[PDB]
């Protein structure tokens, strides 16, 4: 649960060390990101439920996942994707406004892999529906914020696989 | 955590055991759990050969 | 009743090979940046297309 | 950070960040450059703040440097000033981040437990703290002033 | 806006030893949100509350009561 | 990898008991259809290929999706890899049914399956239906052979199926 | 208010109201005259917004107003476009409060029961506020338009 | 099944079947050949079932059928169709078990979550669900009618 | 739990087609033997204390097992061993009455084995005694039923060595 | 078994099973019943064998259960008898199977291990073995005591 | 392993779709740039080894990393840092040339994080250096090849952290 | 592996300090222990056969492990499980040779649990024996080296634990 | 150490300590009292050694210290002296030791990539700890300085 501010300071604190200069330059990139960093969060909170929605019509539906026999395909099964996708768009939102991806690591991603391997859920499945929201998110926020959001949906994608 | 945190307490099993005048305590544990405690020099005794 | 072997790890085939991939693929293998004749093939491949 | 907290709360909440907590985040990036001045200013002048404010300090409570007290010896005074160097490193970082947060997290938390176990009185230790932020009101303008005294009043009064 | 409330439990009569008394006649103070759910166990208790109050002044207000 | 006969021994062993009449019993039982058993092997065998390709030809009309650009089987180097899973599946149900006991599917087959699939993109319910169309085909020609019993010949690729699949409970 | 959020939040834990919370509310007593003056000209343009958003939302959902929908008949359509008034209205109490803590009580919390209840489309109550979102906008000064945008965006995600 | 159903709700009391539930079993496995004579006609009949039913159900709410609906378009009324399909499907399931425990697991829980992402009205799909009842009802014969409508009737009680 | 029918009817599920006919005869199969399956379940609800009596008496009683030391001594130890043939018992009853091994795989036999030897319980003696209920069972209910309630308790022995 | 050996070379092979190995085990099937028969002679008169055959090993190597031998004793000699009884029971498997590897693969893959931190003469429990194999001999006919011979002799040579 | 044209040609593929203009557009951007992408990674092979030492000095010499109990501080651990930095600088190189990110995903970051926490290599010391890297790197081939070099060093960045 | 002298050694040498009068003090000490070490060593060398038979007998046979389905039932098993004792024993002897358990923890300890778990090895059992080889050990070795070789012997139970 | 090289072979072997390894170690615990006093002297005498070794090394290769060379300047120059002493420590632990061992694992490995890459000329490092194996003799008695010798020489044998 570090953001980009908190990160910067408690690698000076590990050190023993005041906040040097080139600290100062991190510090002032992040403030200098901010407002959009702010504003793309704002419209993916409007969004929510909307860019999952349409990362699942764009990657999952019409498809083996969510035809019988496809892991998706019982009602409580799609219900539980989607959660699962919410999960991700609100935790890349977190680290969008921290700007630092520890959120994912230690809220979604510390034991994920496991857990979707001992259940059965598609990996692969799961990181085409996760980039699809990429894209998604791209559109809805701007693709200046876009490439911010991006690396987000990267880091799960990475540590998902 | 507000909603999982009153789910467990609101539970049935909550009422049930600990009711609502007890404080919680251990009432079960995974068998590796009971590995540590139980199967170290000290704690083992005869536990394991006649 | 049936126990997994292991974990799934999602892998990756490649469905067809390139003149791209291939020159980096065997430089990777070989541990050494791509060698200057190597990068020179793909030059001729990036001048043309 | 203000960003930590916001995003703590939200997590807890299960909550897309709340429009009133964004509206606290866009105010503190904006204040990013001044407070990034403050911030300068402060350690640049840690040699004289700590100097001024450990005087202050044993002339205010003369038994932390009399016998029996903590603070009794060369050493024992360089440590006392050494933990006010460490405070006001943390004061900086907090005044940085917008938050107390990370000064709570390092050196704050617990810091009754720790004192107490090394026998140092914890009201001098805020005496030298109130010292330090009264050097820093001299050294700052009043605008400064204002925002880093809360910050250094955040530390005494947890530290009370 | 919490709502404290005098009830006369009906016996349980799950005391052998131990002590009733306390679970007998409770005064408790209750928050409005919980209120149901104190409600749903004064039902199961059987008795239900001799004197009920609320510690808030006004009982409604449509915006900002909290 | 264990038979009928060395599936008995092994339950018997590890309680240690000598192989009573009960044990007799349903050994009997598999030496006596072990001949039928044998005769459909052989009639799978000699109709393999065959098999695999009625098959494939009637999961793909089943299911369009699959041959279609989006689906696993699109290209002929993933529609070879698919060809190849169905003999893997014959192959081993036909080893299943001279066996008569469902472990050698277990062990070889299905541990693993799963995983495999769900890493290298592969559907698993596709899967499963093409199991089914092998199931119906064999069992067809099996009945047409003369095999009066086709519990032998369906039950190995039922386990294949209920296995492979989710629960769906 | 968010004063008052803060001052329970602070009794909750049995602290005097922190740094940071001491200067949320500073800036909420800075920004009052900026809060008032939005407030004033969307209360100006409050009719004006409510009928054309709602004409935007009858036109981008046609099975609105299609038989089977549930503003069918003027009397219906008077209601839907009351709804989008009352949002309105809660909304500028917000941004004078500078707090959501109006917004959540009046008018947000079981909004999907009550809709439920009564059969209306939550979905197509928060096309209708994001349509208000936009004409809010365009009448209201664009610098302070993206103050008003965040609480109007909390409006329409609270709405599933 | 009933058998799972009894041998669950045992379970969580840690008793043997009592004998009620066993004679419940006893009476469901003696009148299983009705049981699935009935998933027999409904498997028969489903392509009219469907056919008759959707145009009973667009007929009712062509608001679904409207623009600006879940299902405008033959792609779009075409899954919708399907899905009618798959819970007369479950309906027969249900109908074999002797209990709503496939219809349970397989397609009501979660049916709201699933719907509102999908952008569906769940209450023209409880109607789409009627219209299926009152087809298999003109299907079937009285006293298997009833039974039949229990299972439809759960599926409907759950969707609203 | 799965049974008989839930499988059959999971399975036609599955590949997402209406019940066919092989299923139906399938199903058939199951509800003739439904009248051997609930005539055992009643016989051993009734007799099940007596079950449990007979096979500690024939396996378990007058050993080292039941004497000093030997993990079914202490009072708390000998009730807990009983509590646990009657598990065997319980679930074995619930198979058959299924016809279907998923209860024992589910909730009877998962990490059994690691509970046994974490405790101390010998996992040998476990193993006959489970045998004499079986045999002790197969006289109660007759050979019909003793023939799959020794496929069940088999089950639980296999998974249990 | 014949048929797992079979099925295990074919599936080394990555082809179905040959038309010869078929046929091999459709002998093995066919010759099913006269297995099952030598079997049952040798388990029903199991107490006849195992306690003839204990004599032979306790007059042919009388050292073993002398003073100071390994079976010395009333419980030490009853141990040993165990182990012949485990052997016949084992033989028995094997005969069922129609191959040795039931045999081989619960006993003689380190029975040298086992015996020989047990302290015991590998060379008198293959005399053992050898009594066992003439006692059961003269319980069978001349054909079908060549067959358990076979299984009584392999176990001789794995104990050499 | 994917470049561009692979990840281009496979989604026009799995569309079904002949390769449609804005493909062609995406396509001749990386053939347009293929002259600078090859001259610099013909200067990354060159000048690779100076590369290492200035960003080590940079950032992680005459540091508490290179302290006593630092974790660079062994000689074997020095001559194995320059040499992860010196595979972080081949594989961005090749990630360059290729011009996307699926070489790192694949190659570098499919199990960097479990070596580096495994080992307790401090990961934010890693992200300085490699930063430095992107710096020198960039002052020797020239903004252009220093901006296409650089968001490859910054997918090693943000997948390390 | 860590010997005294190189855990000594290394101790100072993450600090930085050339070796301190209290560091030689501690190699002096082992350096003392020396002979009585070694000696022990040779005398398990030439009786660890007879150690694993002693216990083995005292705590392992004639139990419910051996009986049929025990898990050391089989022969195979009865000759994994003196295989593994004598492991036990072996490393515990290099332990002693060397003064520090990190041969243990590294050669034995690290993962034995897991595969132990999964393979259904009973743990008690292993303890149990390998305390009696630390009863046989200690009558053998002597009692100062026998005090010796219980602090390995027993760092084995509590890993394995 | 000795004891780590047996344990670690005999290991790889899956042996008890062979007869003669047992002998070798025996061996080096009653030479260690002799290692620990020349490891003593040296470090006593470390200051010394590395003061004086250090200006042999710069005026043997002046080049290397002049302007230009790896150790230029005052910063420069002293830390080229804080290696000199590294590699004294180094090798006061291969004497306690024994073996090399402890000084092949702390330097010596990959030595040539680090001051390579470092800049620095490894030969001119390896005369560095030539001239202080010279004074290190002068400092010991002969059979002392024959093994300390050893562990000098194995260092600027991997410098070389
Ligand atoms: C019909 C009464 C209403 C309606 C429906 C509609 N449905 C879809 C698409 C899907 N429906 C499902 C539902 C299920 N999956 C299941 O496994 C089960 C139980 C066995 C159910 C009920 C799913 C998964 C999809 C999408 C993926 C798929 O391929 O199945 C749509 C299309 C959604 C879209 O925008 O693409 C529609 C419109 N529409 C109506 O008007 C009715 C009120
Ligand atoms: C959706 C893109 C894909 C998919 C997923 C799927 N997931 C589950 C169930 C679970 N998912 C999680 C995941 C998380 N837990 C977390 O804490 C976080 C971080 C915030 C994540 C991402 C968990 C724990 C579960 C288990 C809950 C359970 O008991 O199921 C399912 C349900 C499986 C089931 O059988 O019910 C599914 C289907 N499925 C897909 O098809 C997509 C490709
Ligand atoms: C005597 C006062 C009454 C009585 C008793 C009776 N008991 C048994 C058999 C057993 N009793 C025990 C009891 C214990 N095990 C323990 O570990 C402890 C605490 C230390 C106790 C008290 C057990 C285990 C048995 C089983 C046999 C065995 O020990 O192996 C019998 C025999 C019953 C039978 O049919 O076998 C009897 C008769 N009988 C009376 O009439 C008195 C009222
Ligand atoms: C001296 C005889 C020669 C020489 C050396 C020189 N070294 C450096 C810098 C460093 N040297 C090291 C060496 C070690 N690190 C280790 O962990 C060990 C083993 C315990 C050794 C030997 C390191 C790490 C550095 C980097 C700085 C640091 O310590 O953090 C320099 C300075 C190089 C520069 O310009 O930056 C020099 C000059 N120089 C000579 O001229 C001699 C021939
Ligand atoms: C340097 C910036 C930091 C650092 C590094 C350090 N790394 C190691 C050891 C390993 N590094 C890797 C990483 C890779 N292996 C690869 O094949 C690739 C490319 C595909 C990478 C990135 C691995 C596998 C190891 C371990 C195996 C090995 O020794 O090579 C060490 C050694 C740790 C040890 O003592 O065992 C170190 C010190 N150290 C620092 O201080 C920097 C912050
Ligand atoms: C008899 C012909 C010879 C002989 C044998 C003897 N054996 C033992 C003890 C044991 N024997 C076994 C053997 C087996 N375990 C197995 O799993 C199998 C295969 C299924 C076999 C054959 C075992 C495990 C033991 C240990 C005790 C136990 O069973 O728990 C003894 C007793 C040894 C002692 O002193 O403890 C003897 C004497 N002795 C002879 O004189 C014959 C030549």
């Amino acid at each position: 649960m570090q953001d980009a501010i908190t990160a910067v300071i408690n690698a000076s604190d590990v050190q023993g060390k005041y906040l040097d200069t080139a600290a100062m330059e991190k510090l002032k990139a992040y403030f200098a990101t901010g407002e959009l960093r702010v504003r793309a969060a704002s419209v993916i909170s409007a969004n929510a439920a909307n860019i999952v929605k349409e990362a699942v019509a764009k990657s999952l539906l019409y498809s083996d996942i969510t035809r019988p026999g496809g892991n998706m395909y019982t009602t409580r099964r799609y219900a539980a994707c989607i959660r699962d996708l919410d999960y991700y768009l609100r935790y890349a939102t977190y680290a969008m406004l921290a700007g630092d991806p520890s959120i994912l690591d230690e809220r979604v991603l510390n034991g994920l892999k496991e857990t979707y391997n001992s259940l059965g859920v598609p990996i692969a499945a799961t990181v085409q529906a996760i980039q699809a929201m990429k894209e998604v998110t791209a559109s809805l926020v701007g693709a200046d914020a876009g490439k911010e959001m991006g690396i987000y949906f990267d880091y799960i994608c990475s540590g998902l696989s | 955590l507000y909603g999982l945190v009153d789910a467990i307490i609101d539970s049935q099993e909550y009422s049930e055991a600990f009711g609502e005048d007890t404080v919680p305590y251990e009432r079960y544990i995974t068998p590796q759990g009971l590995a540590l405690r139980s199967l170290r020099v000290g704690t083992i005794g005869e536990t394991g050969v006649p | 009743v049936v126990k997994a072997s292991g974990g799934s790890s999602v892998a990756r085939p490649q469905l067809y090979q390139t003149v791209p991939v291939s020159t980096i693929i065997q430089a990777e293998q070989q541990d050494r940046f791509l060698n200057r004749g190597e990068l020179d093939e793909l030059a001729v491949y990036l001048r043309s297309g | 950070s203000v960003v930590t907290k916001s995003i703590v709360n939200a997590d807890a909440e299960a909550r897309y960040l709340s429009p009133g907590e964004l509206d606290r985040i866009k105010n503190f990036v904006s204040t990013g450059e001044r407070r990034l001045r403050i911030a300068q200013t402060l350690t640049e002048n840690r040699e004289r703040i700590v100097k001024q404010a450990g005087d202050q300090l044993f002339q205010k409570r003369p038994d932390v440097v009399s016998p029996g007290g903590n603070a009794y010896g060369e050493e024992m005074t360089a440590t006392c000033l050494r933990d006010l160097d460490y405070y006001l490193r943390l004061v900086t970082y907090g005044i940085v981040a917008g938050d107390v947060t990370p000064i709570e997290e390092i050196g704050l938390v617990g810091v009754r437990e720790m004192y107490n176990s090394l026998g140092t009185p914890i009201p001098a230790v805020a005496e030298g703290i109130r010292a330090m932020k009264n050097v820093a009101c001299s050294l700052l303008s009043a605008e400064d002033a204002a925002e880093a005294g809360s910050y250094f009043d955040f530390v005494i009064g947890a530290m009370q | 806006r919490m709502f404290k409330i005098t009830a006369c439990v009906p016996s349980q009569t799950r005391i052998r030893t131990q002590r009733e008394l306390q679970n007998t006649y409770f005064t408790k103070l209750v928050p409005y949100e919980n209120w149901f759910r104190e409600q749903q166990r004064i039902q199961k208790m059987g008795g239900k509350i001799v004197k009920v109050e609320l510690f808030t002044g006004k009982p409604g207000v449509n915006t900002g009561l909290a | 990898m264990r038979d009928a006969v060395t599936t008995l021994i092994k339950n018997y062993d590890s309680t240690g008991r000598y192989l009573d009449r009960d044990a007799v019993d349903r050994l009997r039982s598999y030496f006596n259809s072990g001949a039928a058993r044998v005769k459909a092997a052989a009639v799978i065998n000699a109709n393999a290929a065959a098999i695999v390709k009625e098959a494939a030809s009637a999961l793909f009309t089943e299911q369009p999706e699959l041959i279609q650009p989006g689906g696993n089987a699109y290209t002929t180097r993933r529609y070879a890899t698919c060809l190849r899973d169905m003999d893997y599946y014959l192959r081993y149900a036909s080893y299943a049914i001279v066996a008569g006991d469902v472990d050698v599917l277990n062990e070889r087959v299905l541990e693993g399956l799963r995983e495999t699939y769900n890493s290298l993109g592969v559907p698993i319910g596709p899967t499963v239906r093409g199991i089914q169309i092998m199931k119906e085909i064999v069992r067809d020609r099996v009945a047409a052979a003369g095999i009066e019993d086709t519990g032998i010949v369906e039950q190995p690729f039922d386990y294949m199926c209920r296995q492979l699949s989710e629960v769906n409970i």
